[PDB]
This record gives structure tokens, C-alpha cells and sequence, in this order.
């Protein structure tokens, strides 16, 4: 009665969803054969007799990644018609992923989304996994978000975008794609969480004592976060939450809907025996400056709204006491115009342990979603990188050669500068 | 005769109502099967108040459950007492308010309110003489503070001569679970002032303090707090269901406790609160209960009683005890603490005695206080509202559902006027 | 031959009447079944063969007390149609108990009263039990008194009102109810005895050595007083008395009919054996300052007329000697304009011991009904409480919203001021 | 020839009359069955004076009992001599006077008076020469003072040539039985003065002293007090019912004892009063009887004889005794105590002697004194009347039944005038 739809776009989005769905199947007990050996009605359609099929759509212009899914251990799970593939990657070109190739495939995707929407009832919202740096994850997602807002204006959209790392870089045109997609998505997406590859690398190496991390470990952490967000839907507990509640609590202004994500109890098995992992200890970890999954200094900016999603055997009295201590810290600076900045959600189901993951079993777990002004530094950095390359007009001809206009680049820059100004204005205290 | 229809709205409302019906069924000896299996016919002598007889000696609560999300309804259905409720009473939406008061009062609540009102009329017209409505909701949330407010307005429009009681949970001062809690609280109280006839304020911080400091608990879940609130409601309503030396009524309490129309916010209290370890050490006696009731730290509201004189105080004792001791204790309270009462009210204490104590207790008393200290809570809420509203934080969500700044300003003005009236009456002398 | 009717209105009236009828049944030898295994004709109608029925009408808006009576040990005694119950209680609202609800039951009550009156001959008068504090016992009492005075102008009405205690109170609107009911009933009742809960509590603690007295003992004492009053109508004896004699002797002026009841031989069993309980000692006890049934200082006001109703083996010479000794006392100051202070009534029947009562068997017993001017202090105290509460129109909207104007409050206040002025005037000596 | 009817009015009147008929029946040897069983033949010689012969030799008293309440009648009807009276004589009312003279004279007495007068005429025709009417009366009460006075006025109108004698109990000086006793007393004497022919004022206070001081009684009940009054009534009429060496009559008593029409209030006295323990220590002789009769403390009226000179004194002796001894005693009394008699009356003592003594006594005498000392009693009543009347206390009861202040003012004028007449002859000098 509260079905939610998840859409995975681009290589990074598809791979994250692959780990994400591996988590859901383990949680509810759903076998890879999709034959459960209620709660699962919020994600899986009970098609046929004795079988469940997830409400997911996988779309990628390059057929390589999705072809790996069809050959993977989860072949029989997904609906074969739900996996849509192109025949040529966007090649990190935003125009190709939005204008040239994106036009050919968008019609088929909207057909699949409408099919799922009619099948489901009481639709909650959309989950979109995509990447800023890439072209398919940026150009196609902007195209998809523009379409859905027109067709589903009354429903909320949630994104989990791979925010570009400050020092670590993979594509030379990451600043270009990120600026373009943000301008085109700022007016459509209700609330988009951002995570950095670099920040997760430090967390993986430090807390988990992992010498050589890979994307498998990184994506599993993301899966744990998205599991916590949807926990209140897939399970019942004290003080439940809904996706519509996230939009209200975490978005003071329409143009500021970029909250961070954080998972507090991230420890290895070799270190779990000694740690107490108390509610107070867990909540302290969630606010650790080095424990944020975005490479930004939280102390260099005010907090505006933080949502805590506890999991497991957690007593609300412990949460109330732990919250009070956090509010009394002098370093943790909240905006004066927001007296109460905590939206607390609790659930009874503890996190499950991935058989191959590096995370040990924990009786309690929280996920912190904080809307903070610290990202103003992050926005400035990407904005600055955009300005340097565009000054020489480098790499512009590739975009121009696929239907773009040069003036559009300035407009995206102009809007991005406005966004940075808006963050600064909000960060100012009252008089 | 004198039947009460119970309405549960919002997640907190339903959570409280589950324990409320559990304890009520425990008092009347009604098993989760819905069939009487008690041992004192006095329980069935007035069971008409909360239940309707059915075929095969079945009894069902006269309760109506309202929500905008089916999760709480499904949780209640799986509960031990899910089967006693008539399934036709379960009314629930699909979209969910999502902590948005405007959505819970204009968009989702408007569509659903017709079914709730239809069930209300069906339950009410099935009774010979309706006594009054009781509503359990939360001010902080969206579904609660919007749907309950709209329903209260509709019922007051439909039943002007009856009395509506709301056991509303107020936001806690230091610990807040929602970001739009001040907005929701102000918008809800704007209508609660003008519509309801008796409102009981409950703060989770005070409940936590009672559970830890007094009850000596270490892991207090919401079950214990809801049980305390349900015990308070049962103590309030016990005068109707059982005989006693001084039998009161809901209208009796309304007349005795409300000097002026807009001042009907109370701070309830439960007298015999002792931990398991200290069961033997404390002597259970009327002076002990009276001392516990007037304890500053033993008020379920977050306000400090010492910061304002009471207007009127109603104490509803339960069990068999001498009236002489009760009135002597009340006189001693009014003598020693004479500085904590308004000089322009000669006698401030309303006393009710019933012959049926709560299950497992020799005697007990339920406290009800109309203290002026609630102005502190109201001004704290108003200050938070102003701080958020100066920069129009989160206003686009409300304006997206058809709301406007004018209603916010009017609600803030009404709250400020209520605070001013409370302060004026606290200040004025004979 | 000499019929009398008892009407119990309100919870206090109903409970006191229950205790009084238990006392009457014990006294006349009538079993609770109504068949006793003349004297009884003054109160009970011998309807049918071998069955007697009390001449009482129980009225209460709240059906709780009357329902408890129906299920009580005296179920098969009262006539089923004699018990009249409303649907909603007055809830301490005088307007509700007089205007809104009393109109729906007054017709049935008057019909029952007319049936009882037509069923008897030589009707002496009416006995009404009610509380000055509650809503029903005030508004319904005033309404019924007005109706009876309209329809039975030649008969006498007697009330036993529970006057509010000075420092002890239970309802916040007791001053309002008392002032309104006094204003409405001062022109109809012929003589209204009054008692205070606080004074009876003090008597119970000091004399009976009881530290936890409930309402049962208070109601038993009130029943003993009523039985002493009505003894002369039920048993033969030297110097009998009647209710008309009470009205003639105890009411010097039309608006000064507020005597104080008093029961002299109130001792416990453990203390009875050490006292002779002689006539002189009993009479001296009746005038003890700390032994009145109303919390008023008798030494602060002059007596006007005191009626003594003796019981048991009493020699009239002892009565005359005790009266002379009382008249010789300087502290007991009578009004100089009433030389014949006392009205004396004797009866052969001694008091009967309640099986569970705290009073011990006594060979002699008297009851003192004194019309003293000290009651002006209590009237002034209640008037001051009314003035303080009404000064800012507190607890007024309830009365306003039930078809009652504000000017009635002012008229009642003026009438009470006039009554206090009349008491003060009467107090003035004669030249 | 010379038959006397007997009328009892009021509770006190009936109580006295019961013992009066008991002692009369004992004198004439008539059992409660109404059949003669005595031994002396002279008892039946004049039995027609108080009785009427009937079938089967049954004798019934010529008595009429009147009341406004059935309470006293039932006791009399259930008493030892209840079956002696003919049931038709028991005339009674329902409402009752309730000590209100106006109620007992204008409202309740107005209805019942016609029936009583019908019985009076019925009894009167049964005789041939009606000697006079005898009434037992109470001034303090309402039924006695109200109805009894009204009955007297009617009978006087019907039988102007016949004598009426009232034995009215006068309120005691110190001890008062009713609050409105002064009101009833003054109103009654307003008509008794101008209507009756011989009144024997009696006070309860004096009777208590006689029972205590002389009889040495510890528990004097009303039965004993009425016995003393009854013995006096029998002594007065014993000259009619029996022969004697010097026989008097009721009319012969009025001539000697009434110098002037307005002065007919007497203070009766009984001679042989002795305690049980002193019976053997005192010699029963004519000088012993004479000393007791003139004893100041032996008067049944509360007045002090030493405070006023006697006008006339009648002593009615009983039993066989020498006229020489009786005459010498009276001469000594008039000589030794000459200061206590009016000089303008040459001889003050009237002597009546009867042969048959009372039941069980060797000899006895009855004292009847017309002393001006009774003026003190009246002025006390006037003083009490005036104090209660200046403030118009209790007047609303009397005015409510049809009376007026004019009646009260007229009554006090009659009393003050009567007091003036007594003082006039007391101060009068030859
Ligand atoms: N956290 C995480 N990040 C990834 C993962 N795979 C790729 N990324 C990051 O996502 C960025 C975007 O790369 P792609 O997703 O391949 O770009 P695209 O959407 O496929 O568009 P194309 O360039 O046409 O392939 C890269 O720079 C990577 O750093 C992954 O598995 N986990
Ligand atoms: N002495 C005595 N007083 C009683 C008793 N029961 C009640 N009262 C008095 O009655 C007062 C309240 O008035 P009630 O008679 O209870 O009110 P009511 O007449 O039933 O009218 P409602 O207010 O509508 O219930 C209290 O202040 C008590 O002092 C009793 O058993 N004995
Ligand atoms: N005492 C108590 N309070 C609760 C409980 N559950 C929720 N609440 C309160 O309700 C508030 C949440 O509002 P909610 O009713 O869930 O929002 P809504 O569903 O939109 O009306 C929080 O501030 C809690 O303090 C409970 O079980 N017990
Ligand atoms: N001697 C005597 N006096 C009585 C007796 N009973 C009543 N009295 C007197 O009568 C007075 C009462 O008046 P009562 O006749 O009863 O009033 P009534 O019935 O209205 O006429 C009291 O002052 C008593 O002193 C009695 O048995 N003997
Ligand atoms: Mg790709
Ligand atoms: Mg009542």
C-alpha cells in the first residue's frame, strides 16, 4: 500500500543498486530465485505464485554493465523487460546522455515506469541512483527527472548521487557534467543525498582497517544507508517515518536540498569485541568530523537540519539523553533561527550482516542525514574548477557537437553562483 | 446511559489508545476475545459507557481509529486487542501527512474526514444519551495535529452541547523529535483553544523524568509512558463507571476546573508512583498520596508548578478511604502552600472519591491541575515559532498545500493573546 | 392519621435518606423485605397484606446513586416508581439543575408527590434532604420547593441542608450554589435545619474517638437527629410535639428560620461505662461550644429559641431543673426580648442502637434545635467568598450558557446582604 | 338534680382528666368495665352527678373530650379507663393547633366546635337540672387556650344562668415549656375574665416543689402531678355527691369566693399531703390539717401568699370531725394572721364539711384561696408579653390565621386593668 520505486541510471548507479538489492533480498529472506522460502509488499511485487519481483528499473546507455547483471547470480530475480540498455555509451558527454542518445531510450523507460506505477498502489516516491561525474549518470538523470516531474508532479523524488571527490578524480570533464546536471535538476528533485568516493575511502581505510578497498565494499556501505532510510517503510517500529517526512524536515528552502549521509557504527570484527557500541557512543560517532561520507569539514559550517534513523534495540530515553548532549556541545554549531534541528526516527529491525562484507554484526545502528552549510566549500570548489576550464573553452566543442549551445554553459554557471550565494545568506545568523 | 465515544488520531494517538483500551479491558475483565470473563458484576453494571453489547455476550469498544498511513493500523491489528475493535471503525488514508499540518488538514484529511464523521454519527446515534467525546492525538506530528483539529471542529459544529476532551502530547522543551513541531503546535492550538472544552497536556520529557527518577527504570520504552497516560485517563473517567462516596463526571470536572472559556489546559498527575524496590518501604496512606500528587517533579507537564499559582486543582481519589483524611490533607495543602494559589478563589480543590481502586492497588489518586505555569510552555513554543518564521523556514511546504502567511500570523497572535491572558490572571489580585 | 413525606434530592440527600430509612426500619421492627414479623402509620403505608412501604421520593439527575440503592440491601422496600432518575447530572451547575434539566423531571416528581398525597390523609408536612453545595441538591431543591409552595400552600416544608464547611470545601462553585439556592428558597421553606461536615468530623474525632470517619457515620448521626425530631409523631409520650409546633416556636420572624441541629449524648462504647449520662449532664453537653453540628461559635451570638426533644426515661422535674441551671449561665446569652427561651418536648421511646453504628446504647437522649444569631458569621463568610469569586466573573459563563441572566447573581447577593442586615438588626438589644 | 358535665380540652386537659376520672371512679367504686362494684351504698346515691345510667347497670361519665390531634385520644382510648367513656364523646381534629392560638381558635377550632356543642346539648338534655359546666384547661398551649376559650364563649351564650369552672394550668415563672406561652396566656385570660365564673389557676413549678419538698419524691412524673390536681377537683364537688354535717355547693362556693365579677382566680391547696416515710411520725388532726392548708409553700400556684392579703378563703374539709375543732382553728388563723386579710371583710373563711373522707384517708381538707398575691403572677405574664410584643416577635404566625395587632393591644389593656383592680383592693382601706 506504500510501494516505492527505485531507478538505477549509469554505471555507478547500476552497480550500487546491484549491491543494494543484494541487501534487500538477504534482509527479507528473498532467495536469488525470488522465491520466498506483508513487509516486502513495499518493494517487491507478488507476481505469480510463490515468487516476488522487485520494483526496479535498470537503464544504461552502455550495455556492458547490465549484461554483467544478466550473467550474474541475480539473473532470475529481475524482470527481463525491466532491464533497458542502449547501444552506445554517453562517453562522459552530457549532451550525448541527454540530447542525442537519451532521446532514443527515454520513451521506453517511461513506459516501464508507468507499467510499475499502475501495478502498484499508494505510491510513495522514486529512488534514483546516479553519478555526477559520468555522462550517462548526469545527462540521462536530468532527462529522466524532467519527465517524471511533469508526469508525477504530486510524488517525491529522492536521489543518491556520487558527489565528485575533491582530490581524487576519474574523468577530466567531471566539473562540466556536475554543473550542468545540478542546474537542470535543482528545480525537479525534492531531495538528493550526496556521497564522495574520497571520504568513503578514508572511512574504509581507517575504521575498517582495509588496506585495499574496492567498489564492492564502498557500495555495500551505500546499501546500508539506503536500507536505513527505507527501514521505517519495510518494517514496523516505534516512531516510524515516511519519505514525505524527509522532504518536510530536511528542506528549509526549495533550493537547498543537499543533505549529507553518515553511518555511525562502522567497525571491524577484530575491533567490535572491545567497543561497547552504546547509544551515546554511536551518536557521538555520527557527528565525528572524520566520519562524514563527504570530504568536507562540518565544523566549517552551520548545521540546519539533521535526521537520525536509529535501528535495533534502542530505548527512546537513550536517544533523548544523547540528543541533549549533542545540543550542548559548543563546537557543534546550529543555525540560531532553527531552535530544534533533529528529526528522530526509530525502528526495531537491526541491520543485517552481509556474508562477504567487512562490517560485523551490531545490535544497534543509526544513519545520520544532515542538511549542513559545509557543502558551500564543496560547491565553490567544483564551481572554481568549472571556471578555469571554461575560461580556455576547453572540451567545449564536444558538447557543442551534440546539440548544445554555448550560452547554456554560462546559465548553469550563473545558477550555480546563485546557489552558493543562497547558502551564504542562510548561514548568516539573525540580528 | 452517559456513553463516551473514543477517537484515536495520529500515530501517537493510536499508540496511547492501544494501551488505554488494554487497561480499560483489564479493569472490566474483558479478555482479548471480546467476551466478559471478570468476577465483579459492578464492572458490567456500567460497561455501557465504553462498550456496546453484541450477540453471544460479545462487547466491543466504542472507539474510532483515524490515520493517514496504514502502518499504525496494521500494527494495532496484530496486537493482542486488535480483534475486539469493530473492523468497520478502522479508517485510514494512503498518502500520509508526512508531518505536514497543511496536508493533514486540507489535502489528505479533507478527503478522509467524511468516513470518520459517518462512523462518528453511526456510533453516536446508537446511544441513548451521549456523554461526550474523548480524543487522543499529538500536537507535534502532522496527521495528529491536523486531522484531530479538523475532526474536533467538525464535531463541535455537529454536537455543540457535548464536551470534547483531548489528551494531547505537547512538544518537549529540550528534546524535540520533529523540525516543524513549533509550527504544528501553534497551528493546532489556534483551533484547540476555540473548540475543545478540556485539554490535558503531556510532555515526553516529564514522562521520562518520572520513569527514571521516581519509577527507577533503566530502559523506559513508549509502552510505559503510554501506560501512564492511559492510567491517567482511566482515573479521570472512573467516576462514571463505578459508584463512590463523591461521584464526579466529565461535565462536573469541566465546570469545576474552567473559570474562563479560553483557560482549559490541565497538567495531570498520578499519585502512587513507586518503584518495585521501594514497594515495602513506603506506607500507602492518604497523606502519602497527597504529598506525591503535589510534588513539583511529579507533573506530567514539562512546566514548573512553583513558577505559577494554580487556579483550580481537581484530585480524583480511587479506592476506599475516609473522607475526613482526604479533606484534612486538602486543607493542609492549601494552608502550607497558600502562596501557590490565586487569592481571588476561596477554595481551589475539587475532590472526587470512587469505591473501585485501580487493579492491584489498595488506593490511588489522580491529579488534575489548572496551573498558570503553562504560560512558560506556551511562550517557549511561541519563541520557537517566531524564530523559525522570521526567515520563513519550511514555509514553502505549507504554502504548497494552499496555506498562507495570514493564517500563521493569526495563530501566533492568538497564542500571544492566550499567554497574555494567563499572565494577567496570574498577576491580578483581589 | 398524621402523614409525613420525605423527599431526598441530590447525592447527599439520597445517602442521608438511605441511612435514615435504615434507622426507621430498625426502629419500627420492619425487616428490609418490608414485612414486619399505629406507630408505623405516620411514615409507612401498609399497602397490601402484611407489607409496608415508606412514603419517600428519591430524585437525582445522576442515576448512579439511585442505581446503587436499587441493587442495595433495601431493594424490595421502596416502590419502584418512587425512585426517579435523570439522564445527565447537574454537574454542580445550578442553572442545569434548575432550568435546563429540572424541567424534564419536575412533572414526574410532582405527579408522584400528588399520588402520595392523595394516598394519605392528615398530611403534616414535607421533609427535604439536600446539599447546598452540589448542583442537583440546590437547583432541583429550589424548583421543587417553588412547585410545592404553589400547590401545597397550606402545608409546612422542612429542609435538612448540608451547609458548606468554613475551611473545608469540595466544589469550587459552592458559594455560587449556596447563594443562589438561599435566594430562591428563603421565601418558601418554613424551617431549614443545617449541618456542617467539618463540625461533624470534629465531633467524631473528639467524642467518638474515631480518626477515619467516612460518610456512613455522618449520615447515621444526621439520621439520629431526624429520628429525634420525628419521634413525637411516631410514639406516645408526655408533652408531645408536632412540626407545626416547630414552625411556631423556632421562627420569630419569617426570614430567620435557620436553626442548628445538635445531638447531646454522643459517646463511644469504651467511654460510656465511666459516665452517668444524667439529664443535667446531657443538657450541659447539648450547649457545649465545641459540640454543635455547625462550625459556628455559639458564644459569638445570642440565642433566640432553643427546642429540646428528649427521649427515653426522662423525668420532667430534671428537665425543669436543667433548664433553670442553663438560664442561670451568664455565658449563654439569650436575647432580652425572648424571656421564654426554651420549647421542651419529651418522649418515652429511647434511641435505638444501630447494629454497626459507633454510638453506644444510651438510656436517655436529647436533640437541640437552636435558632441562634451566631450563624450570621457563616453567612458573612459565604457571602464574602461569593463576592470574591464574582468580582471578576469567574465560573460565570457556565451559568450564563444555561438560560440564566447575570442580574440574578446581583439580586441573590442583595438578598443575602439584606438577610445579614436583618440578622444584625435582630441581634440589637431592646430599649 | 344538680348534674355536672365535664369537658377536657388540649393535651394537658386530657391528661389531667384521665386521672380525674380514675380517682372519681375509685371514689365511687366503678371498675374500668363501667359496672358498679363498691360496698358503701352512699356511693350510688348521687352517682348521676357525673354519670348516666345505661342498660345492664353500666355507668358512663358525663364527660366530653376535645382535641385537635388524635395523639392524646389514642393514649386515653388505650388507657386503663379507655372503655369507660362512650366512643361518641371522643371528638378530635386532624390538623392540630401547634401552639398557635389563632389556629386553635379561628381555623381548626371553627370546624370542630359545632360537633362538640352538639354533644354538649345532647348530654345536657339527659339531665333535669344542670348544675354547671366543668372544664379542664391549659393556658400555655394552643389547642387548650384556643379551642377551650372558644368553647367557653359558646356555652356561656347557650347557658347564661349556669356556672362554668375552669382548672387551667398557668405557665410557670422560671421554667417555660413553649416560646409563645406569654402570647397564649394573655389572649386566653382576655376572655376567661369576662366569661368564666370560677377559675383555679395552677402552676407546674409549684407542683414540682410540693412533690419534692413535701412528698420527698425523686422522680415526679406527670402522672403524680395530675393526681394532685385531680384530688383538688374531687374535693371541690364532694359536697354535692355526699352528705355532710355542713354541705356546700358549687354555686354556694362562687357566692362566697367572688366579691366582684372580675376577681375569680383562685389558688387551690390540698391539706393532708405527707411523704410516705413521715406517715407514722405525724398526727392526723384538725390543727395539723389547718397548718398545712395555710402553709406558704403548700399553694399549688407559684405566687407567694405572704405578698398579698387574702380577700376570701374557702376550706372544704372531708371526713368525720367536730365542727367545734374546725371553727376554733379558723378563728386562730384569722387572729394570728390578721395582717394577711382585708380589714373591710368582717369574716373571710367559708367552711364546708363532708362525712366521707377521700379514699384511704382518715380525714382531709381542700384549700381554695382568693388572694391578691396572684397579681404578681399576672404582671409577670404582662412583662413577658410586652417584651416579645414590642419587637413583634412570632406575630406573623398569629396574623397569618386572621388575628391582628388590635387584638393583642386590647388583650394587654384587659390584663393591665385587671392588675389595677387587684392592686386597688389590696391598697383599699376601710
Ligand atoms: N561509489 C561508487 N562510485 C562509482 C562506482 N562506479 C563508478 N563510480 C564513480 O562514478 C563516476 C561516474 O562514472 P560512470 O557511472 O561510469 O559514468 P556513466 O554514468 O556510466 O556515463 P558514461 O561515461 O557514459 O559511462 C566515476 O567517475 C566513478 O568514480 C561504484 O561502483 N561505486
Ligand atoms: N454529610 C454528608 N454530605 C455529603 C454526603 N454525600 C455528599 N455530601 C455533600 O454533598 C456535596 C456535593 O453535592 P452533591 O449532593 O454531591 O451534588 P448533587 O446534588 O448530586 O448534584 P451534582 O453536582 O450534579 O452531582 C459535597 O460537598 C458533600 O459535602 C454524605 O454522604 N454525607
Ligand atoms: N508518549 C508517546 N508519544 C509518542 C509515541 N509515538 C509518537 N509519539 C509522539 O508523537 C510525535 C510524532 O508525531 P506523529 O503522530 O508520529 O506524526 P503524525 O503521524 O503525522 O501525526 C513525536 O513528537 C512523539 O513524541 C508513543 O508511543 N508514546
Ligand atoms: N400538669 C400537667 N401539665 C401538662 C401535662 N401535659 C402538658 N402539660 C402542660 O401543658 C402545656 C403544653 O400545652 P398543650 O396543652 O400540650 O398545647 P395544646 O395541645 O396545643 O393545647 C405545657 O406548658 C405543660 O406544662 C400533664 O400531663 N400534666
Ligand atoms: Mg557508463
Ligand atoms: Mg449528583
Amino acid at each position: 500500500m506504500r510501494e516505492c520505486i527505485s531507478i538505477h541510471v549509469g554505471q555507478a548507479g547500476v552497480q550500487i543498486g546491484n549491491a543494494c538489492w543484494e541487501l534487500y533480498c538477504l534482509e527479507h529472506g528473498i532467495q536469488p530465485d525470488g522465491q520466498m522460502p506483508d513487509s516486502f509488499n513495499t518493494f517487491f511485487s507478488e507476481t505469480g505464485a510463490g515468487k516476488h519481483v522487485p520494483r526496479a528499473v535498470f537503464v544504461d546507455l552502455e550495455p556492458t554493465v547490465i549484461d554483467e547483471v544478466r550473467t550474474g547470480t541475480y539473473r532470475q530475480l529481475f524482470h527481463p523487460e525491466q532491464l533497458i540498455t542502449g547501444k552506445e555509451d554517453a562517453a562522459n558527454n552530457y549532451a550525448r546522455g541527454h540530447y542525442t542518445i537519451g532521446k532514443e531510450i527515454i520513451d521506453l523507460v517511461l513506459d516501464r515506469i508507468r507499467k510499475l506505477a499502475d501495478q502498484c498502489t499508494g505510491l510513495q516516491g522514486f529512488l534514483v541512483f546516479h553519478s555526477f561525474g559520468g555522462g550517462t549518470g548526469s545527462g540521462f538523470t536530468s532527462l529522466l527527472m524532467e519527465r517524471l516531474s511533469v508526469d508525477y508532479g504530486k510524488k517525491s523524488k529522492l536521489e543518491f548521487s556520487i558527489y565528485p571527490a575533491p582530490q581524487v578524480s576519474t574523468a577530466v570533464v567531471e566539473p562540466y557534467n556536475s554543473i550542468l546536471t545540478t542546474h537542470t535538476t535543482l528545480e525537479h528533485s525534492d531531495c538528493a543525498f550526496m556521497v564522495d568516493n574520497e571520504a568513503i575511502y578514508d572511512i574504509c581505510r581507517r575504521n575498517l582497517d582495509i588496506e585495499r578497498p574496492t567498489y564492492t565494499n564502498l557500495n555495500r556501505l551505500i546499501s546500508q544507508i539506503v536500507s536505513s532510510i527505507t527501514a521505517s517503510l519495510r518494517f514496523d517500529g516505534a516512531l516510524n517515518v515516511d519519505l514525505t517526512e524527509f522532504q518536510t524536515n530536511l528542506v528549509p528552502y526549495p533550493r537547498i536540498h543537499f543533505p549529507l549521509a553518515t553511518y555511525a557504527p562502522v567497525i571491524s570484527a577484530e575491533k567490535a569485541y572491545h567497543e561497547q557500541l552504546s547509544v551515546a557512543e554511536i551518536t557521538n560517532a555520527c557527528f565525528e568530523p572524520a566520519n562524514q561520507m563527504v570530504k568536507c569539514d562540518p565544523r566549517h559550517g552551520k548545521y540546519m537540519a539533521c535526521c537520525l534513523l536509529y535501528r535495533g534495540d534502542v530505548v527512546p530515553k537513550d536517544v533523548n539523553a544523547a540528543i541533549a548532549t549533542i545540543k550542548t556541545k559548543r563546537s557543534i554549531q546550529f543555525v540560531d533561527w532553527c531552535p530544534t534541528g533533529f528529526k528522530v526516527g526509530i525502528n526495531y529491525q537491526p541491520p543485517t550482516v552481509v556474508p562477504g562484507g567487512d562490517l560485523a554484526k551490531v545490535q544497534r545502528a543509526v544513519c545520520m542525514l544532515s542538511n549542513t552549510t559545509a557543502i558551500a566549500e564543496a560547491w565553490a570548489r567544483l564551481d572554481h574548477k568549472f571556471d578555469l576550464m571554461y575560461a580556455k573553452r576547453a572540451f567545449v566543442h564536444w558538447y557543442v557537437g551534440e546539440g548544445m549551445e554555448e550560452g547554456e554553459f554560462s546559465e548553469a554557471r550563473e545558477d550555480m553562483a546563485a546557489l552558493e550565494k543562497d547558502y551564504e545568506e542562510v548561514g548568516v545568523d539573525s540580528v | 446511559m452517559r456513553e463516551i465515544v473514543h477517537i484515536q488520531a495520529g500515530q501517537c494517538g493510536n499508540q496511547i489508545g492501544a494501551k488505554f483500551w488494554e487497561v480499560i479491558s483489564d479493569e472490566h475483565g474483558i479478555d482479548p476475545t471480546g467476551s466478559y470473563h471478570g468476577d465483579s458484576d459492578l464492572q458490567l453494571e456500567r460497561i455501557n459507557v465504553y462498550y456496546n453489547e453484541a450477540a453471544g455476550n460479545k462487547y466491543v469498544p466504542r472507539a474510532i481509529l483515524v490515520d493517514l498511513e496504514p502502518g499504525t493500523m496494521d500494527s494495532v491489528r496484530s496486537g493482542p486487542f486488535g480483534q475486539i475493535f469493530r473492523p468497520d471503525n478502522f479508517v485510514f488514508g494512503q498518502s500520509g501527512a508526512g508531518n505536514n499540518w497543511a496536508k493533514g488538514h486540507y489535502t489528505e484529511g479533507a478527503e478522509l474526514v467524511d468516513s470518520v464523521l459517518d462512523v462518528v454519527r453511526k456510533e453516536s446515534e446508537s446511544c441513548d444519551c451521549l456523554q461526550g467525546f474523548q480524543l487522543t492525538h499529538s500536537l507535534g506530528g502532522g496527521t495528529g495535529s491536523g486531522m484531530g483539529t479538523l475532526l474536533i471542529s467538525k464535531i463541535r459544529e455537529e454536537y455543540p452541547d457535548r464536551i470534547m476532551n483531548t489528551f494531547s502530547v505537547v512538544p518537549s522543551p529540550k528534546v524535540s523529535d520533529t523540525v516543524v513541531e513549533p509550527y504544528n503546535a501553534t497551528l493546532s492550538v489556534h483551533q484547540l483553544v476555540e473548540n475543545t472544552d478540556e485539554t490535558y497536556c503531556i510532555d515526553n520529557e516529564a514522562l521520562y523524568d518520572i520513569c527514571f527518577r521516581t519509577l527507577k527504570l533503566t530502559t523506559p520504552t513508549y509502552g510505559d509512558l503510554n501506560h501512564l497516560v492511559s492510567a491517567t485517563m482511566s482515573g479521570v473517567t472512573t467516576c462514571l463507571r463505578f459508584p463512590g462516596q463523591l461521584n464526579a463526571d466529565l461535565r462536573k470536572l469541566a465546570v469545576n476546573m474552567v473559570p474562563f472559556p479560553r483557560l482549559h489546559f490541565f497538567m495531570p498527575g498520578f499519585a502512587p508512583l513507586t518503584s518495585r524496590g521501594s514497594q515495602q518501604y513506603r506506607a500507602l496512606t492518604v497523606p502519602e498520596l497527597t504529598q506525591q500528587m503535589f510534588d513539583a517533579k511529579n507533573m506530567m507537564a514539562a512546566c514548573d508548578p512553583r513558577h505559577g499559582r494554580y487556579l483550580t486543582v481537581a484530585a480524583v481519589f480511587r479506592g476506599r478511604m475516609s473522607m475526613k483524611e482526604v479533606d484534612e490533607q486538602m486543607l493542609n495543602v492549601q494552608n502550607k502552600n497558600s502562596s501557590y494559589f490565586v487569592e481571588w478563589i476561596p477554595n481551589n480543590v475539587k475532590t472526587a472519591v470512587c469505591d473501585i481502586p485501580p487493579r492491584g492497588l489498595k488506593m490511588s489518586a489522580t491529579f488534575i491541575g489548572n496551573s498558570t505555569a503553562i504560560q512558560e510552555l506556551f511562550k517557549r513554543i511561541s519563541e520557537q515559532f517566531t524564530a523559525m518564521f522570521r526567515r520563513k523556514a519550511f514555509l514553502h511546504w505549507y504554502t504548497g498545500e494552499g496555506m498562507d502567511e495570514m493564517e500563521f500570523t493569526e495563530a501566533e497572535s492568538n497564542m500571544n493573546d492566550l499567554v497574555s491572558e494567563y499572565q494577567q490572571y496570574q498577576d491580578a489580585t483581589a
